[PDB]
């Protein structure tokens, strides 16, 4: 006879999630594996001869890249000699300045900094993260996608997402040939919601760079790196191809970050017996070594791998902390589904949301998850009211705000009408008034008329093959009754000429003002210091729907 | 030499940033776009701007970021299709050693991209050792 | 036991076939996909979809990588029509084409639990239609936000196990299908 | 035209919650109110003449009680003159020991310590709570009730909850005259699940004390105090009657704590224009002044009041931190419903769960919420798997563990059998074997055969009328062949004789070993120090159901 | 309106009358309960409950505290039967009796939003049964884990407002009918 | 006097918890309970034990907790029904001043509950000022 108690438990959504006993020999362990190497470095005439156990004779491309470019060799011996527990204590001590720590962490080996953060619990790690975060002001990034690659819908969702507070928005494709339309729709809709929002369109590496070269994106993020050589190779790159790519983006004046995330190497079959966190630290140093300003990490798309094993969500916070601690912008995931349980996904999100990171999520879904083309985010559009309530409950600035239905409708409408004018002006397949209205009031692609994807893809294709660039979009808006929006598009294009937003954590706020770690220096020193939710921003967050005036 | 006190350039020294072709930031107006007085070819960051940004990054305590910027400055002289060819050349199993060394010679002699040339010769040497050259898969 | 290796596959000479390229444990150490569909049944349907369109199906097993894009690239290199179908043991499938970068494709099926035997046959049909230079509408999108939650850990485990049978530098084997 | 996005949002459970705009004049504001008094104190010849602005000539009963007994007068001027921002910094600094802080915080006036903690964000509060918590080891407390007052079910549920790890368990009544049955049921079943588990039965004050005199409970907690004199009065007590009651329990060898919690004075109509947090601080100092070892707080039953207003959930963590900073045990609520949203209730719980408190919840419902007679808890029986999964995810010890259906079934069975023997020996209305198999397999009272309320209630009321004591329970245990249980029962009373478990944070673990703040000294000093989840306890936590072994 | 103070309420005589003690804003500043059931209807079913049990139903407005227990206690002092029913404007209700401490009672209805007119009549009925020293079985227990989430803050505001009409030391007023 | 080093009493000094009855912890056996060698009072904590625990509390830095334990030791002398009587007498509007003073004299003279008598006398004068006596409502 069964226990009715256990029968009710068996039905809970959390018991649909994938869980696994650790598999240490295959690296299916989130962190603190007995196979992880003891921190060590040896340097002879300015060149590393041993790194975290391995002699230089056995270095792979990743060891070479990190030993040569990823570590401050001038202080590496000194820092290796320091006590990892004291260093971990320094990270969460409110009276040890960020600027006092970064010289030490950037001289650590990958195994050393992992050893340091592994002495910490998540409360200590959050205490540390609010201080080590490079930008003083936390931010947020969203996905804007739909399962039809409907460009009218993407512009409308993008406008709403910018209005709600996202400072970066990211699209991708259900059907890859649609990409140039998605990109343009995202950029237009984003400038309508809030001039300054940065946009990316995540694709195969060469294809994405070319799109950027044509002017239809503001930055790139999914520039993937991996923590074992065989896995990196199946990722069709090396540290050197990926560092060249990084510099290629910058040579076009485009902001970019790498992406990594615990569990990729397990997922792709070669962990070389190491824990996920240790291999992710190699990814973080590859990023540093390449001279890339920032990193999207926190397992990201492989979140079902660390989440399956013990301490996987703690490991995810730890990798974020290592990223910030090594003085890189951290776009801290919270962008991918790993659970059927609302309780569980909330706990995973709060690790980053409570302290604040450069991007609390690197892909909150600003569409219902059925439309999310990265196969689901940890939050979606239906969670927006919950997110705002928790901001209010805890006095935490999560980057977003309550908004009025009538403002959202006006802004979605304007975005669709601007994009309609773009398609007409560029001679692309028409956007009808009926499609403008549906995009205005839509929740997702289920509310949208179907399009002729044959015509769209043919013209999307020709944007690429005929090298139709970003100024074509500016002219069509200007010529089509959308001069304001045209000006805003031109302005975000101009941002590519100064190099200013190429710096660590840069976003663009207010009237085209760059906001980065260079001019928005995090200055945390404990209670009542550093970034604090207050004043008008607090009033804004307080103002949720349903809050009746008691009198 | 630019320092973080010089940042942001757009606010502190817009003049320092004058493009590909002697256009200034303020030359990029809707009117000038529309009359084609300015076009995509004018809208290109310069090696000077990127080297200034590299100095600011160094002043910010970010030497590898600076070095990235230094490589980018060199690459501004390389045309879009050549950029893509060289990126693809560096991907695993695409190239022979001699093909990488020739990209390196070409970077240096045609574009004076000496850092990037050095970068590519370093990859060739290590691509031999780690077997990521054409035929090694 | 339904797959026999019959020698190093050679390059096709005419645009009259689609190569199906399978990972190195397909039909061997693994015999069903992530949701239990038999490899035998998968191969049967993809082959039928191809043949249905009047094109030859030719099967090879790949060794140099277990990644499905590289598996499919090994197959497109050898396909008379330049078109190939990559299939991992866990079920992940890709339609690839000679000329494309490894991580680009014509159509991709990146959530193996969602595939049915009906999908696999449609995939074969489309592959054939590419071969013949038509422009088939793509197999409709399958997506489910809970696919990774339910299956990504298992998918990693199956991939780890198949990957043990990778052999650097070993050229694909042509396969006889019982 | 309606936005379908907003239509979807409007349907979300969180929008069924009660939200209110602040109402400063009626004290409907959680904390940081412009009406709260400026910290101050004046002392003359060892007595307080001024407290937080108010002259002694104006003191109400609460001011007098706190001024005369609630404050460390030896360092009060010293601490008053310290910067509140520095003191907050000291609170979360890992390198300022708890033992260096307690002399200072216990010397602070209520307004002073409120001022100190209000400088903090929730990450800082959590960082501080893990240090200030009096017991080194965190624990957990459950509600064991049902809407029928069915005793065999209570015994079963009690046994399961003890087995899952609760070290304290609490029952109460759907119908008040049932109380002695509930109490005995809870005690017996609790001892069956794990001998040493402490039990209480929550009633009106005179009634509860008498049940304790009769030996049918091991401690008391819902000994209420309030933060304004008119509210205290409607609560039918003064600080002196509650102080007398506190000592009365101790004179009978019974552990006790008071109960308070933000929002009670608003809820009861007289906030005297002050913030919930400031009034709660007065409650905490009333507790301190009375010589009571510990406190149940964190809004507790009034949680719909601070949760309706901004920063209410932060205020709840802040009142828990004040409690622990005052060197009191903190049973930190997480025991009462305030939201229809799983995301929201999870955020509210993690504030205490992540750092750990003396009792992370002061009433996790160990039955489904339909059966919860405190009108619902923030967690219930259907959340147990989620709770265990999150422990594993974050490497946080939340005091509970995954269990085997077979074990629970056995354990619920011996407890139903035991209570059955007891009613026999006692000549109480019979518990059939039918009833025993049903409580064995029940999820809740919906799975239980209806009983004769009339006969039960009759015999329940007679246990108190005729002063039937614990010995009767003990003998009946022995008589029916439950010597073990009867011994265990004996052993609780033994603890009562020694006084050891009267101390701050005491629970009883293992082989009748007291574990309190006196012999389980919290020694946190940053990463790698203080309580750390590890060894066998971590192994236990890793072992959730459904973890598939990968090989 | 519906309620008329007809002087300070005088002590009871017969042990077969039930007093309905009403908060100091009942039917005045507040006319409906937390969920919209009107005060007259509620008084209506309460009275109808008692009367139909064949007991006198007397109603007074309470002043010295807005707390439902204490206003019920105020009534039990004067009820010839010693049984009283305390009711707040928001609707919370209690059946009291002389000899019980104020925070004890015969029956409590501590979640006003769950009450219905049918519940109010049962309460009157039961009060009457108690007044005849009949020992009725108790009104069936109403409970909803989301009642506080939905209504506790509103309950608070209503209580705050009613509480402004408390007069310390002022004796209960007798009230006349519809 | 008892110290933190003396705690827990049960573990370090169980023979210090011999009942006033003079029989140890070990005497509290099921068998003894059965044979009525030990009975309901037998498990009454003693003032002696509470004064022990009061000293440990003090030692532990908890002076108010110690004070509570001292009141408690006194209150062990007061019968259960009398405890309830005095508790209720302290509730709002239950007593006159004189009635409270009578309770305190009683505590002092009949039970030598000195501290508790001072506590009640304290309550009495403040209940006058803050109007919590009989008839103040
Ligand atoms: C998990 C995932 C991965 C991860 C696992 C890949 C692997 N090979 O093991 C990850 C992050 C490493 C990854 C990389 C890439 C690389 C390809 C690398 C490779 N060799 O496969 C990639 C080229 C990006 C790049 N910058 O290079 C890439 C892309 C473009 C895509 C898209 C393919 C488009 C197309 N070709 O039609 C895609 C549909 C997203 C999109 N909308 O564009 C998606 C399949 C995109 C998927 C979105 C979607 N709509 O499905 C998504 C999010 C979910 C898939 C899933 O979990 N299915 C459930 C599972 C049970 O089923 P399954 O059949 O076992 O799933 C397998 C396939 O999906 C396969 N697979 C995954 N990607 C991919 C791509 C190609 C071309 C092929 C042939 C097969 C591919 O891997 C899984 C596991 O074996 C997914 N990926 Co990848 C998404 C990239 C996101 C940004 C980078 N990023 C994010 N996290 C991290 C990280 N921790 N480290 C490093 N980088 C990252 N991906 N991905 N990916
Ligand atoms: C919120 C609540 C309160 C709080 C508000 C009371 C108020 N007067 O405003 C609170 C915590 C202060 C409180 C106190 C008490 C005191 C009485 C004080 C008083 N004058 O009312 C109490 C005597 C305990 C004590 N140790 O003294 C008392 C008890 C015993 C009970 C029970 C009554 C049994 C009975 N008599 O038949 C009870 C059924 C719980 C139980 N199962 O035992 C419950 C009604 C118990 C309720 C459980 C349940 N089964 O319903 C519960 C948990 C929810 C009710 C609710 O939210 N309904 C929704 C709301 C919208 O509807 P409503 O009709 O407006 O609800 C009102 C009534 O419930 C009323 N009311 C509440 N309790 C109560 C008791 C009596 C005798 C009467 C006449 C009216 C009472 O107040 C609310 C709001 O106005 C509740 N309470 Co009180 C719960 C005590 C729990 C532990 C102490 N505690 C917990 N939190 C805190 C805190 N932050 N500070 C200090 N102490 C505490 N309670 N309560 N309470
Ligand atoms: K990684
Ligand atoms: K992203
Ligand atoms: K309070
Ligand atoms: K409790």
């Amino acid at each position: 006879m069964r226990s009715k108690r256990f029968e009710a438990l068996a039905k809970r959504p959390v018991n649909q999630d994938g869980f696994v006993k650790e598999w240490i020999e295959e690296g299916f362990i989130a962190m603190e594996s007995p196979n992880d190497p003891k921190p060590s470095i040896k340097i002879v005439n300015g060149a590393v001869t041993e790194l975290d156990g391995k002699p230089v004779s056995d270095f792979d491309l990743i060891d070479h890249f990190i030993a040569r470019y990823g570590i401050n060799l001038n202080r590496a011996e000194e820092v290796m000699a320091m006590d990892s527990v004291k260093l971990a204590n320094m990270l969460c001590d409110p009276n040890v300045k960020r600027s006092e720590i970064v010289p030490l962490t950037t001289a650590m080996t990958p195994a050393k900094i992992v050893e340091v953060v592994s002495h910490m619990n998540v409360v200590e790690m959050m205490m540390a993260m609010q201080k080590m975060r490079a930008r003083r002001t936390p931010s947020q990034q969203a996905h804007v996608t739909n399962v039809k690659d409907n460009p009218v819908q993407i512009a409308a969702d993008a406008a709403e997402g910018a209005w709600r507070g996202f400072d970066e928005q990211e699209t991708t494709v259900a059907v890859a040939r649609y990409a140039p339309f998605n990109a343009i729709a995202l950029l237009v809709g984003s400038q309508v919601g809030r001039p300054g929002v940065l946009t990316q369109c995540s694709l195969e590496e060469a294809t994405e760079l070319k799109l950027g070269m044509l002017g239809h994106t503001c930055y790139a993020e999914t520039i993937s790196v991996y923590g074992t050589e065989p896995v990196f190779t199946d990722g069709d790159d090396t540290p050197w191809s990926k560092g060249f790519l990084a510099s290629s983006y910058a040579s076009r004046g485009l902001k970019m970050r790498f992406t990594s995330g615990s569990g990729s190497e397990v997922q792709m079959g070669y962990a070389e017996g190491k824990s996920m966190l240790y291999l992710e630290a190699r990814c973080i140093y590859i990023t540093k070594a390449a001279g890339v300003q920032g990193l999207q990490n926190g397992s990201v798309s492989c979140i079902g791998v660390p989440s399956a094993v013990p301490s996987g969500i703690r490991a995810v916070l730890a990798e974020n902390l290592i990223c910030s601690s090594l003085d890189l912008e951290c776009a801290s995931s919270n962008d991918q589904t790993f659970t059927h349980s609302d309780m569980r996904r909330t706990a995973r999100l709060l690790m980053q949301f409570l302290p604040g990171t450069d991007f609390i999520s690197s892909g909150y879904s600003a569409v219902p998850n059925y439309d999310n083309m990265f196969a689901g985010s940890n939050e979606d559009a239906e969670d927006f009211d919950d997110y705002n309530v928790i901001q209010r409950d805890l006095k935490v600035d999560g980057g977003l705000r309550p908004v009025r239905e009538e403002d959202v409708i006006a802004i979605r409408n304007k975005a669709a009408r601007a994009l309609q004018a773009v398609f007409a002006g560029m001679g692309l397949p028409p956007i009808t008034d009926e499609e403008v209205e549906a995009a205005t009031y839509a929740h997702g692609s289920k509310d949208m008329p179907e399009r002729n994807i044959v015509e769209d893809i043919k013209f999307a294709q020709e944007i690429i093959n005929k090298n139709r660039n970003g100024l074509e979009v500016v002219k069509a808006l200007a010529q089509g009754g959308f001069t304001d929006v045209a000006q805003d598009m031109l302005n975000i294009q101009k941002a590519k000429l100064t190099g200013d937003y190429l710096h660590t954590s840069a976003i663009i706020v207010g009237d085209g003002q760059v906001l980065s770690a260079v001019n928005d220096v995090n200055d945390y020193a404990g209670p009542a210091t550093g970034y604090r939710l207050q004043g008008e921003r607090w009033e804004e967050i307080k103002n949720i729907p349903g809050a009746l005036d008691p009198n | 030499s630019a320092r973080v006190s010089d940042y942001p350039l757009a606010n502190k020294h817009p003049e320092w940033v004058k493009t590909a072709t002697n256009k200034t930031l303020d030359d990029f107006t809707l009117e000038n776009v529309l009359s084609n007085k300015v076009t995509a070819q004018d809208m290109r960051i310069t090696p000077e701007t990127l080297r200034l940004q590299a100095s600011i990054a160094k002043d910010a305590g970010r030497d590898r970021l600076a070095m990235n910027f230094e490589r980018a400055a060199e690459l501004t002289a390389v045309p879009d299709d050549r950029i893509l060819e060289i990126y693809n050349a560096l991907r695993p199993y695409r190239s022979t050693k001699e093909e990488l060394l020739a990209i390196a010679d070409d970077l240096e002699s045609r574009y004076q991209a000496k850092i990037c040339a050095a970068f590519v010769r370093e990859a060739a040497t290590l691509y031999v050792e780690r077997k990521k050259l054409k035929g090694d898969d | 036991g339904f797959l026999t290796e019959v020698g190093e596959a050679r390059q096709g000479t005419q645009q009259d076939e689609v190569i199906i390229a399978v990972g190195p444990a397909f039909g061997l150490a693994q015999t069903v996909n992530i949701v239990g569909i038999p490899h035998k049944s998968i191969l049967r349907e993809v082959i039928a979809g191809i043949e249905e369109e009047g094109i030859k199906a030719r099967v090879i097993r790949c060794f140099k990588s277990s990644d499905v894009a590289f598996v499919a690239v090994e197959g497109n290199r050898l396909s008379g029509s330049g078109i190939s179908i990559g299939i991992q043991s866990k079920g992940t499938t890709v339609i690839h084409q000679q000329g494309l970068p490894p991580l680009s494709n014509l159509e991709l099926f990146p959530q193996a639990p969602l595939l049915t035997l009906e999908t696999y046959r449609q995939i074969g049909k489309n592959a054939a239609r590419y071969a013949k230079r038509e422009s088939p509408q793509p197999v409709p999108t399958l997506n489910d936000q809970m696919a990774r939650p339910k299956y990504q850990a298992k998918s990693a485990i199956l991939h780890i196990k198949e990957t043990k049978y990778v052999v650097t530098g070993k050229n694909p084997q042509e396969l006889r299908v019982a």
